[PDB]
């Protein structure tokens, strides 16, 4: 979009053009009023000129009006030396529109609260997992990495909000870290499903190479396309803060991430299918257990992403955009908290460890 | 010493009635699941019946279902096998068996050749 | 101290290699009476690929299985069975046709019940091979079987709807084999809780699918263990 | 589309559009 | 006639019971009432040895009280320097079903055995310096459940075939055989003088044998279920047994009967291992409830609990100088406690 | 079974003829052993951290 600086540059160009035009019963002398270039005014008649094309927020269909006297001097407003003018037509499009700012503040508040709760719960969870030694398993090594990705995403969002919403390098680096850590969180959500799917369908497992491969993939492929995005941004745009869109360039980070979402969802249903089979080969208890398993398995796989994943860049002044944003901020902000609760504090093994440690400490 | 003494067996006409008694000493009778196992001539040890610690769970071998009734008097530390409608295939030495571990659902090795916590047995000749 | 730590790290690398080898192999305990055909299964498995225990190595789909036939041990199994709580599965072989030992089938039922309810084998799955189908069919067809006397419940037993009989099988054969399987499943489903599972199979001593059956059952056991790790089962 | 990145682009445009409107509004009011 | 022998045996058993009752006019509690309770025994884990892959069935301390051998069901005899945690040896076993292991008093040899019915003796002081198979002792027809060196050249073993055997290592021949148990012998313990040894079997009875003559000197009854572990008192004139009936029992050789019982209502799990400390005032017993309990052997009341094992405690061992207690478990870790 | 019964009878005869001291005497002997060896047990009584090899 055309920033304030671009509009100022266009205004300067228009002023230079109007000055060049000026260089090239008594009609009024033409003049430049920092808004429009006015030709010679008819003596004792009003002069109307179309709204400037260089102004984005101007109803080009409107016309501004000025008053000219018969002596060759432009009419002035009574009680002041300011020249008489009327720009009510060109502003036919201006509007305060406080609703957009209010909804953006509401979204900020809701994901701030959600990500704060997620950060606290996940910090407690990762501390618990890293403390107890017998909990050290490839499952908990992938769980701790996912928790770390979640907390990194949350803190990156907080740092971005503080630095940018309260173009220099300290802004671009913050945006880059925000995007990278978001991508790492998505890709570790994918790695969780990949590791569970490998446990089920490749139960005869090679843990040494596969755990390193999963870690390197999940922490590095997001780095790979974030570095690609940064290089392309510096080569082609490198303008202001990187908080703005620059065409399809954003897809360099977005197309991979969404892909992971798709893939994970597939794995989800596949694993769910397997669970049904595992229950079919052993009543209402069957379906109740299957429902409980899918309920506790959706947060781990990030299934909630699939609802609005295919939604394009919708206009902010729309019901679809507002529903998508409210749902996504709420669910994404609380997804880390849900995962921490379910897979750390609702886990039977971790609860048994906590109870045993508390009993041994009391004794 | 785990002592299991059986009595009450003897000669009986086919289709008759009988009652085997098992006096148990040296262990807490109510903590152990109890068994009746017989060894017919020319045959190995055969499991007849078993009764749980309290007497609520009872099982029989199929050949004696509806004919024999197992019971236990935990207050008297004794076991009973009430035999009704006896058959010539029932002629055997009956051992009152105890399986080793208390409070356990598994009842291993009661029919072993050289099992330890098993009585001397009483002869039943139909 | 430097030499001691050198020796320790030399040992540690070898122990890492041993861990890699150990986790990659699945230990199986083969158990059952000698007359049940377990020895024939061992011989078939060996030809396919004084000692107090016999070790058989085979592999299915590049997966290494190590079966342990507990030979030259006394009939009192209550102590040396505890060594096999961490095995992938206990292949329990039953002489399904040995009804009418006056009743070997009831002895196998009691042994399976003891294994199922043992506190150390409560997390160990059992692969059940009712391994006398070829003789059970001949016994029931000839009319000399008469299962009803040794099992009164057979007088009113009805074949389950989901039961799939083999092609060209007499209905009485299917009824008897599924009755025995139903007795074993009545034992197993009582206090199962999903920690350990029973896999009943209708096998023969010379069947070539026993290795595949054990492989598939072990894959199922490992998958169910993994799903229990994630609290999905 | 990724929702958090979309909100970053949306809030950044909103903020810059408001800044440009504040600049333009002042100028128009100044000449009108 | 077998009936006459049965009647004579019953009469002899009644006479033995009456003789035991005659010498039992004083209980252990009345005698030990003059001794104050030791109070809570708060041990802590100092070292945790990691490296065993499967459940650990046996460990045995060295005479130097710093090196210990440990046998795991993964087929490994790992020889540990307990002070620095460093593994000194790692012997791969031919059979992974090892249920017992011993460490030679001279320290030059180790022993192992199990479901393979064979006692394997390995040399720790070879010319090359590596551990190699040095002796194979075969002849037991049941699983080898315990083994103990008498010296570099003699070893005593117990088997699931209801027999114990004394072997000469140099020739591999069975020097002596000990029979009389009606159940699988689960453990044995040599006397401090190494002339006598007690064995516990799966028949609720323990037997004290003279090594030299090969005859069963004494038989002790009182347990209700299979005896899993046994160990002499440090003075050598008594011993203790653990059984599946969830009770420990201290017997005296000279009294020929039980001295004390160690059980509680909350305890409904059998004892897998027992060991006396150097003084003999504490009796450490591993349990199936994943814990190890320290009993005041004289007061019979519990003195402490060694909680921390994540599975069945299968083996205990107290250093010869009494400095530390090493406990193995089915969770594949050894824990040292002071 | 005859040989086993004869062996059991002989063992019972041998065990019935052994001398048995009073239980009080054996209990006193064990108490004296524990009292005379009480201070040699680092498990029973705490030892200084310098003496402890596992500290």
């Amino acid at each position: 979009v055309m920033t304030k600086e671009e509009q100022i540059f266009l205004l300067h160009r228009a002023q230079a053009q109007c000055e060049k035009r000026l260089k090239e019963g008594r009609p009024c002398l033409p003049e430049w009023d920092h808004i429009l270039c006015w030709p010679l005014g008819a003596p004792g008649e009003v002069v109307a000129v179309p709204c400037p094309d260089y102004i984005y927020d101007f109803n080009h269909k409107g016309h501004a009006y000025r008053r000219c006297d018969r002596n060759g001097s432009w009419e002035l407003v009574p009680g002041h030396n300011r020249t008489w003018a009327n720009y009510s037509e060109c502003v036919k499009f201006l509007t305060n529109e406080t609703r957009e700012r209010e909804v953006f503040d509401r979204l900020g508040m809701i994901y701030t609260v959600g990500y704060s709760v997620s950060l606290a719960s996940l910090t407690v969870a990762v501390l618990i997992l890293a403390y107890f030694r017998r909990l050290h398993c490839t499952r908990n090594y992938i769980h701790m990495h996912l928790f770390l990705s979640f907390m990194l995403r949350a803190v990156s969002i907080f740092v971005k909000d503080a630095v940018l919403y309260s173009g220099y390098a300290g802004c671009r680096v913050a945006v880059t870290f925000f995007l990278y850590f978001l991508a790492t969180n998505y890709y570790w959500i994918l790695v969780e499903g990949l590791y569970l799917h490998s446990l089920i369908f490749m139960a005869f497992f090679s843990e040494k190479k596969y755990l390193w491969g999963f870690t390197v993939f999940g922490w590095g492929l997001p780095a790979v396309f974030v570095a690609v995005w940064v290089s392309v941004r510096a080569t082609l745009a490198n303008t202001g803060c990187w908080d703005l869109s620059s065409g399809n360039k954003k897809w360099i980070i977005q197309v991979p991430i969404l892909a992971s979402i798709v893939l994970n969802f597939i794995l989800f249903i596949n694993i769910v299918r397997v669970l049904a089979t595992k229950l079919r080969e052993t009543t209402r208890q069957q379906y109740r257990k299957l429902l409980k398993s899918t309920l506790v398995l959706m947060p781990l796989f990030g299934v909630h992403y699939i609802v609005f994943m295919a939604t394009p860049y919708t206009e902010v002044s729309g019901t679809l955009w507002q529903v998508q944003m409210h749902y996504e901020m709420l669910f994404n902000s609380f997804q880390g908290f849900f995962v921490a609760i379910i897979y750390c504090f609702c886990n039977g093994e971790v609860q048994a460890e906590i109870k045993k440690s508390w009993s041994r400490w009391t004794l | 010493q785990v002592q299991l003494q059986e009595s009450g067996g003897g000669l009986v006409q086919p289709g008759g009635s009988l009652r085997l008694s098992c006096a148990a000493s040296g262990f807490t009778f109510s903590n152990y699941k109890m068994n009746w196992v017989r060894q017919a001539p020319g045959k190995g040890l055969e499991w007849v019946s078993d009764i749980s610690q309290s007497g609520a769970s009872i099982s029989y071998t199929g050949s004696v279902k509806g004919r024999f009734t197992i019971s236990r008097d935990n207050a008297k530390n004794t076991l009973y096998l009430q035999m009704n409608s006896l058959k010539p295939e029932d002629t055997a030495v009956y051992y009152c068996a105890r399986c080793p571990a208390p409070f356990t659902r598994d009842c291993f090795d009661v029919t072993s050749t050289t099992y330890a916590y098993r009585g001397q047995g009483t002869q039943v000749t139909v | 101290e430097k030499a001691q730590r050198e020796a320790n790290k030399k040992i540690e690398k070898q122990l890492q290699k041993d861990k890699q080898v150990y986790r990659a192999t699945h230990r199986l305990l083969l158990l059952g009476a000698g007359e049940s055909g377990k020895n024939t299964i061992v011989k078939q498995m060996r030809i396919l690929h004084t000692s107090g225990i016999f070790e058989t190595k085979f592999q299915v789909d590049k997966v290494n299985f190590h079966m342990f036939d507990v030979g030259a041990q006394r009939d009192e199994r209550r102590k040396w069975i505890q060594c096999f709580n961490d095995v992938t599965a206990i292949i329990f072989v039953v002489a399904s046709s040995s009804y009418n030992q006056t009743n070997r089938l009831q002895a196998a039922l009691k042994l399976f019940d003891s294994i199922w309810n043992n506190k150390w084998l409560r997390d160990t799955s059992v692969i059940l091979f009712l391994n006398k189908q070829d003789l059970l069919a001949e016994k029931v067809l000839a009319g000399k079987s008469k299962i009803e006397d040794y099992f009164p419940e057979f007088a009113r037993y009805t074949t389950p709807e989901d039961a799939t009989p083999e092609p060209g099988e007499d209905p009485r054969v299917t009824r008897a084999k599924y009755f025995i399987r139903d007795e074993f499943l009545r034992i197993s489903t009582a206090s199962g809780d999903g920690r350990h599972y029973c896999y009943p199979h209708f096998t023969c001593a010379v069947d070539t699918e026993n290795i595949r059956r054990v492989f598939n059952d072990c894959r199922d056991i490992i998958q169910r263990m993994h799903l229990r790790q994630y609290e999905l089962l | 589309a990724v929702s958090e990145h979309q909100l970053l682009h949306d809030k950044g445009k909103s903020i810059q559009d408001l800044r440009r409107r504040f600049f333009l509004h002042h100028l128009i009011a100044e000449i009108h | 006639e077998l009936d006459q022998l049965r009647q004579e045996a019953e009469q002899l058993k009644n006479q033995i019971r009456d003789a035991r009752k005659a010498c039992a006019d004083a209980t252990l509690s009345q005698i030990t009432n003059n001794i104050d309770p030791v109070g809570r025994i708060q041990m802590r884990t100092r070292r945790t040895l990691r490296g065993h892959l499967a459940k650990i069935y046996a460990m045995h301390w060295g005479t130097d009280s710093r090196l210990l051998v440990s046998a795991s069901q993964d087929g490994k005899l790992i020889i540990w320097d307990s002070y620095t945690t460093n593994k000194v040896h790692a012997i791969p076993l031919r059979s992974s079903w090892v249920m017992t292991c011993a460490y030679a008093p001279s320290g030059n040899y180790v022993a192992c055995g199990g479901l393979d019915n064979i006692c394997s003796i390995y040399n720790l002081k070879t010319r090359e310096g590596n551990v190699r198979v040095s002796r194979e002792l075969a002849g037991h027809t049941g699983y080898l459940s315990c083994c103990r060196f008498l010296d570099d050249n003699q070893i005593v073993t117990s088997s699931g075939d209801t027999t114990c055997a004394l072997w000469d290592i140099e020739t591999g021949q069975q020097t002596t055989t000990f029979t009389g148990h009606t159940g699988d012998v689960m453990s044995l313990s040599l006397a401090p003088d190494t002339r006598l040894f007690v064995s516990g079997a799966c028949d609720a009875s323990a037997k004290l044998w003279d090594v030299r003559e090969g005859m069963c000197r004494q038989t002790f009854t009182g347990h209700e279920s299979d005896i899993n572990a046994i160990c002499f008192f440090p003075n050598g004139n008594a011993f203790a047994t653990g059984s599946d009936d969830a009770t420990c029992r201290l017997f005296d050789l000279r009294a020929d009967q039980e001295l004390m019982t160690y059980s509680h209502d909350n305890i409904i799990c059998g004892i897998t291992s027992v060991s006396f400390s150097k003084s003999g005032r504490l009796l450490l017993a591993g349990y199936d409830d994943f814990n190890c309990n320290v009993w005041d052997a004289l007061k019979a009341d519990r003195a402490g609990v060694l909680a921390g094992h994540d599975n069945r405690v299968s083996c205990l061992g107290v250093t010869d100088d009494g400095m530390a207690v090493a406990t193995g478990s089915w969770d594949s870790f050894l824990k040292i406690w002071n | 079974s005859i040989a086993q019964a004869r062996k059991l009878v002989e063992q019972l005869k041998m065990e019935a003829n052994i001398d048995r001291i009073k239980v009080s005497k054996a209990a006193a002997d064990l108490m004296a052993y524990c009292e005379a060896h009480a201070k040699e047990d680092p498990l029973l009584t705490p030892v200084p951290a310098s003496e402890n090899p596992f500290r």
